[PDB]
């Protein structure tokens, strides 16, 4: 009984959930996938406290500090920096953030990349408000699809998450990607978010992870494919 | 020629390039060939007076980098017979003193120390970023001077064969301004205290990596200002067995200490314009086998 | 249909204030998109201009109720955190709006 | 089976310890006070800066 057809008639889901079960290949994909990242989250743990420990939660102190004092002061400083607290204020504004700020961000960087490449989003959410990046959790989502199914009962939450912009979002960050210039987390999460053969190269180089980018790329394209179908 | 007396000048691996630095402001760059030698330029650039370069291992090509009065570094990279101006960094706050290339084994990072009292290391994808590695409060006062790792040294390597490649972990070693020498490993992915050396009372100036090929044990010749030149060694740092010796007592301030490119025996400036040629004689101590009246 | 009726309404609107405004006036542009929920030629605009990092906020206007816990939190700790001093009222606006905050 | 009076109390500590856990700031993503404690001695070696 393999194989399907139909027609757009309800949620999309139902699209995905036809889509999950209509074909092999894919399936022994994700099962393999499943494997290798059983293997990750096992290897993770009790990550959650264990980071009870590696804890900041003052955004940018030290530029914090030292506008501060410019501010405070009866001498400045003589060096530059953002007048914002964007995620995008120093490259944007090419202005310089202090080393401090920017290697605890690298330190966090490990662990939700980890945590991710692991696909850890439990911990990732748990992360994201230790620190304050609700913005950066807010990035997290562009991809999750939409749905909704309160065609009963009271009004109820079915679903009501995110935003349906999310094919054309992929294909916003499929051409950031060709754009580069990024710190290598960000480039390799979306790269990854994109399939993005080349800009995923760089991060991937074991075994493991190299078939593993191979199924994550696969998967991808063909899901996508009938995904248009 | 240079419009000020030369304080640093490298040929290359090939012997057949020469860059020559002053703090005249600029380096001049001879192609080396038959005894002849024409200056091929003259690289400008250096808004600080200018004390030291550094070249790259042959496998990677031919690199140059260099450190100024201004703060800045600037990174000299060659094509078609030209030297030419490729990442320059700034940010610092006193003089960028010493910089150096780590061994090809480890890659293209150099070694960015000032007396600023701490110290950034630079690495160079060859083609992409340059990745910092910033350590604050390296020194109470400043660093005066610095030495990586050289990458292979015997100790434990005889049943290592050469066929597979060994881990490379990252260590180095440097002396500073605040009288003090310090000793650094590399993990957590930064930097953490190997050791703390406080025996000069005074500010070391030069230090010398014994560049131990035939040695189990890990040897130093520090030169500070005080005038006592000290042969630091251990055979085992996790059994802590560093010990000082004296090389000499010479009686002026101490000053450059540098191993030869065959990796034989060791410069050092003296207060003396002059330099000692030292060898480590093949019984159990310091000859000094020759001079260079500077 | 009330939606594609506004649709309808602003084109005129957009294509006034589009010659008054510019990535100077580009958080006025975002009121602007967000006023007119025009998400799609608000980021092909942030495109043209390479404006990765408001693009990316672009597809949160709409998220999830999660976003707006998010965002709830966050600015709680803006709050706690005096930044407002130091940041300029109009991408702050730009955050009333993503929030649902209108005062 | 049996034990349905154990069950009662059973499922009273289940639901204490889910409010426990979802909301009093305890696992499963919930704002600790202690990063906030973090934030304000951080606040005051700021100060000894």
């Amino acid at each position: 009984n393999m194989f399907e057809i139909a027609a757009p008639n309800a949620s999309e889901k139902t699209i995905v959930d036809k889509l999950f079960q209509r074909d092999t290949l894919v399936r022994q994909s994700q099962l393999v996938v499943d494997w290798l990242e059983s293997i990750a989250k096992d290897e993770v743990g009790d990550f959650s406290d264990n980071i009870e420990y590696y804890a900041k939660s003052v955004y940018w102190e030290n530029t914090l500090h030292t506008l501060k004092q410019r501010s405070m002061l009866s001498l400045g400083s003589s060096r530059p920096l953002v007048s914002e607290l964007d995620p995008d204020a120093p490259i944007r504004q090419k202005l310089p953030l202090d080393d401090l700020d920017r290697e605890d961000d690298i330190r966090l960087l490990k662990y939700l990349f980890t945590l991710i490449r692991a696909g850890m989003t439990d911990e990732a959410q748990r992360l994201c408000k230790r620190c304050g990046q609700a913005w950066r959790a807010a990035t997290l989502e562009g991809w999750k699809l939409y749905h909704d199914a309160n065609i009963n009962g009271g009004t109820e939450l079915q679903a009501v998450e995110g935003n349906p912009y999310r094919c054309v979002w992929k294909t916003c960050c499929w051409r950031m990607a060709e754009d580069e210039q990024f710190n290598k987390y960000e480039r390799a999460i979306y790269a990854t978010l994109s399939g993005n053969l080349k800009q995923l190269l760089p991060v991937c180089e074991s075994w493991e992870d190299t078939v593993w980018a191979h199924f994550k790329v696969m998967v991808d394209s063909l899901v996508e494919q009938e995904i248009r179908a | 020629s240079h419009e000020d007396m030369i304080h640093d000048a490298q040929m290359d691996y090939y012997g057949i390039r020469l860059a020559t630095c002053s703090s005249d402001r600029s380096v001049k760059i001879f192609d080396v060939k038959n005894g002849g030698q024409i200056l091929i330029a003259d690289l400008r650039g250096h808004d600080g007076p200018v004390w030291q370069v550094a070249w790259a291992h042959p496998m990677y090509g031919n690199i140059l980098a260099s450190c100024s009065y201004d703060r800045k570094v600037i990174i000299w990279k060659e094509e078609n017979g030209t030297w030419e101006k490729t990442y320059e960094y700034t940010g610092h706050d006193s003089s960028v003193n010493s910089v150096c290339w780590a061994p090809h084994d480890f890659g293209l990072v150099l070694a960015c120390g000032s007396s600023d009292g701490a110290i950034s290391i630079l690495t160079f994808t060859g083609d992409g970023p340059w990745e910092v590695k910033k350590i604050s409060n390296a020194h109470t006062i400043g660093c005066n001077a610095v030495s990586w790792a050289p990458s292979v040294i015997p100790g434990s390597l005889v049943d290592q064969p050469s066929s597979q490649k060994p881990n490379y972990i990252k260590r180095f070693v440097s002396g500073g301004c605040d009288n003090l020498v310090k000793i650094w490993r590399e993990e957590d992915g930064q930097w953490k205290e190997d050791q703390k050396l406080e025996a000069h009372s005074d500010w070391v100036r030069d230090v010398a990596w014994a560049p131990s090929i035939g040695l189990p044990t890990s040897t130093i010749a520090s030169c500070s200002q005080d005038g006592r030149v000290y042969i630091w060694t251990s055979d085992d740092a996790a059994t802590n067995c560093w010990t000082p010796k004296l090389l000499h007592k010479f009686n002026d301030v101490v000053w450059h200490v540098s191993w030869s490119i065959t990796a034989n025996i060791l410069a050092v400036s003296g207060g003396d314009n002059k330099v000692t040629l030292w060898k480590e004689s093949v019984d159990g101590q310091w000859a000094c086998i020759s001079d260079v009246n500077k | 249909a009330f939606s594609h009726w506004l649709a309808q309404t602003a084109q005129e609107r957009i294509e006034e204030e589009v010659s008054l405004y510019g990535p100077e006036r580009h958080i006025e542009a975002v009121f602007s998109y967000l006023t007119g929920g025009r998400i799609s030629d608000a980021c092909r605009l942030a495109q043209k201009s390479g404006d990765h990092r408001l693009s990316l906020l672009l597809s949160q206007m709409v998220g999830s109720q999660e976003v707006r816990d998010l965002i709830t939190l966050q600015l709680v700790d803006w709050n706690k955190l005096q930044v407002d001093h130091y940041i300029q009222e109009e991408r702050l606006r730009v955050f009333c709006l993503l929030s649902g905050t209108p005062v | 089976m049996d034990g349905e009076g154990f069950g009662e109390l059973l499922q009273q500590a289940e639901q204490l310890a889910a409010e426990t856990e979802g909301v009093t700031e305890l696992p499963h993503v919930e704002r600790n006070l202690q990063e906030i404690q973090q934030a304000g001695e951080r606040l005051r070696s700021k100060t000894m800066t």
